[PDB]
RNA sequence: CGGAAGGGCACCACCAGGAGUGGAGCCUGCGGCUUAAUUUGACUCAACACGGGAAACCUCACCCGGCCCGGACACGGACAGGAUUGACAGAUUGAUAGCUCUUUCUCGAUUCCGUGGGUGGUGGUGCAUGGCCGUUCUUAGUUGGUGGAGCGAUUUGUCUGGUUAAUUCCGAUAACGAACGAGACUCUGGCAUGCUAACUAGUUACGCGACCCCGGUCGGCGUAACUUCUUAGAGGGACAAGUGGCGUUCAGCCACCCGAGAUUGAGCAAUAACAGGUCUGUGAUGCCCUUAGAUGUCCGGGGCUGCACGCGCGCUACACUGACUGGCUCAGCGUGUGCCUACCCUACGCCGGCAGGCGCGGGUAACCCGUUGAACCCCAUUCGUGAUGGGGAUCGGGGAUUGCAAUUAUUCCCCAUGAACGAGGAAUUCCCAGUAAGUGCGGGUCAUAAGCUUGCGUUGAUUAAGUCCCUGCCCUUUGUACACA
């Protein structure tokens, strides 16, 4: 067959090191914290986090979503 | 093929406790009807049984719309083991 | 204390030898039997086209299958006459019995 | 996403909706009681099922 | 094979006829044109209402777009400091396909990347095939063994004659003994007042009820016999048996008595074949093609219905032997609540002109639909030879049902529109007794569903008991320069 354009291009993981470094409080005084918003799942209760943009928050395993 | 490993140790965990396995010839049918237990359609799978057959863990006979699998000496062997089961652990085939 | 079988089957001659070994049995089991009542034949018909395409004469078999089936009625208590429902069975026949 | 559209479509009925059960083929089916058998299997295995030609 | 001869045969031949068709409108298939696609197979019998092919989607194979991997398995790679799943917004899309784009999250060895290979295909090849079907070919034909005749291919048996539906028999006989086909066979139709039996079939009695005038009607209600009607089993029945002619007095034929039947209709169907059809029935299948930007598969839309022409199968008709409107009165086959699977057949009450709708019930069925109140036919009105109240194409407006969705109108209704068509040229099809023909009802197809097909009844004939003229078939003899004939 013939074609139009060239082929739609698959959407590329954009390879990030260490894709925890965004998220926890790292100093010397012995805290610990989180950056990001916890999600209120209830399915997951207090394990992994939203998708915190400029925007609105998004959890993944339950596809929550809070905005301003 | 794509399916959490949880739906394929009810595959193999059926093919244990009978140790055979029938599937009609569907890959759109929403759930297997043994295996309403887990949300496991057929589509879900047939083909990795396939993958067993064509590895030799079972060898497959196709009546008139209905996979039929069989387990073998080989299969076993190899199925208690990426089940971590011991060999305390056996089948109906194993067991009078 | 009155019960009914229903014989069904395809093939006439291994029910009637059923439908008449049984009625032998039960007026020497001392009853009051009414013999055997022959419902009207169900003959299942189907006409097809004999060629897998389209081709050639437009012949056609006509297929039939031929079910018959009789009611033997029994005035007798439930285990006098459980005897012959299970015995004098042969692999064409199938029983369907009623009490009420 | 495919995995909630790939099988959201309504065969619900039509021919579409029925195959062969021997062959899984569309065409030429009997549904005359219930045999649900296209006409050439139904053919095939007529004498098996207990469809006599004697007439 | 013969526009050679002899003997027979067949309404896919003819005669005598019947209904037609070919003429018109429409349906539907085919060709052609057109188109993004108008998918394709089949082209004398043996393609052309065929592929069970009545396609809105699906089907679907065609076309225009957009997803998915549903690429097993092996090897090498990357890979828990993450191989990779999935995604709400907002753009984008046709779309609430995270299909992609920007943003980040989630998921966790199931994966992905390549390399070999595999899978799928309504892709091709029926001129590679299997199976199935059709056809030669509905006629009577076909073949061994042993023996005989020929160098042989071959021939005889398998035939001069009579006879038969028949290579069916008698008979003849270098053949004898056989095998298939034919016949026999199974189903079906017709017949039993004898058998078996019947609260899921009834009949007759008797009791009661209702109406009329002791009786009559009642599919109004109920129980003592019986199986005539019904059901379906076992048997019986019919054999050219009996009589009279014809006949080698054989094989057999004609007519008649007695009787239900003195020829019911099908099914199965030999050897050899055919480049017949089917790869689009198949997880029957060889080879080839293709395989992630797919000929896999899915979704959305469209096409298969497109329209200067030609053809085939059909339906409606061209009217008074009819039409319309009332009344009356009779069937036989069936089918029916589904493994997936949603979709059954309907009694009856009420609302509605109508299609329909809203409620309770029965039936997995000799139980309910149902006593299947079918049509044609029959009796009574109105018409009046006028393209008329024949005919109902085309087209306009509205109303219901099925469906996720009907527009290129799914189907049904209502009103209105009221075309050709005045019995169809050359030509040509099917058929002889419950036959043709008319007439409706089932089944299949079916969510909605018959102008088709397969069955069933109902009403029911004209003509024929023959021939080889036409078209073909069989056998023998004969001729041949034919032998893919
Ligand atoms: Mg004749
Ligand atoms: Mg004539
Ligand atoms: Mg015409
Ligand atoms: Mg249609
Ligand atoms: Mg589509
Ligand atoms: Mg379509
Ligand atoms: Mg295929
Ligand atoms: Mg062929
Ligand atoms: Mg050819
Ligand atoms: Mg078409
Ligand atoms: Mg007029
Ligand atoms: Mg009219
Ligand atoms: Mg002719
Ligand atoms: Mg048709
Ligand atoms: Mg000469
Ligand atoms: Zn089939």
């Amino acid at each position: 067959k013939s074609y139009t354009t060239p082929k739609k291009n698959k959407h590329k993981r954009k390879k990030v090191k260490l894709a925890v470094l965004k998220y926890y409080k790292v100093d010397e005084n012995g805290k610990i914290s989180r950056l990001r918003r916890e999600c209120p799942s209830d399915e997951c209760g207090a394990g992994v986090f939203m998708a915190s943009h400029f925007d609105r928050h998004y959890c993944g395993k339950c596809c929550l979503t809070y905005c301003f | 093929m794509l399916m959490p490993k949880k739906n394929r140790i009810a595959i193999y965990e059926l093919l244990f406790k009978e140790g055979v396995m029938v599937a009609k010839k569907d890959v759109h049918m929403p759930k297997h009807p043994e295996l309403a237990d887990k949300n496991v359609p057929n589509l879900h799978v047939m083909k990795a049984m396939q993958s067993l057959k064509s590895r030799g863990y079972v060898k497959e006979q196709f009546a008139w719309r209905h996979f039929y699998w069989y387990l073998t000496n080989e299969g076993i062997q190899y199925l208690r083991d990426y089940l971590h089961l011991p060999p305390e652990i056996v089948p109906a085939t194993l067991r009078r | 204390h009155r019960i009914r079988i229903t014989l069904t089957s395809r093939n006439v001659k291994s029910l009637e030898k059923v439908c008449a070994d049984l009625i032998r049995g039960a007026k020497e089991k001392n009853l009051k039997v009414k013999g055997p009542v022959r419902m009207p034949t169900k003959t299942l018909r189907i006409t097809t086209r004999k060629t897998p395409c389209g081709e050639g004469s437009k012949t056609w078999d006509r297929f039939q299958m031929r079910i018959h089936k009789r009611l033997i009625d029994l005035h007798s208590p439930s285990e006098i006459v459980k005897q012959i429902t299970s015995i004098s069975i042969e692999p064409g026949v199938e029983v369907e019995v009623t009490i009420a | 996403g495919h995995q909630q559209l790939y099988w959201s479509h309504p065969r619900k009925f039509g021919q579409g909706s029925r195959s062969c059960r021997v062959c899984s083929n569309r065409h030429g089916l009997i549904r005359k009681y219930g045999l649900n058998m296209c006409r050439q299997c139904f053919r095939q295995y007529a004498k098996d099922i207990g469809f006599i030609k004697l007439d």
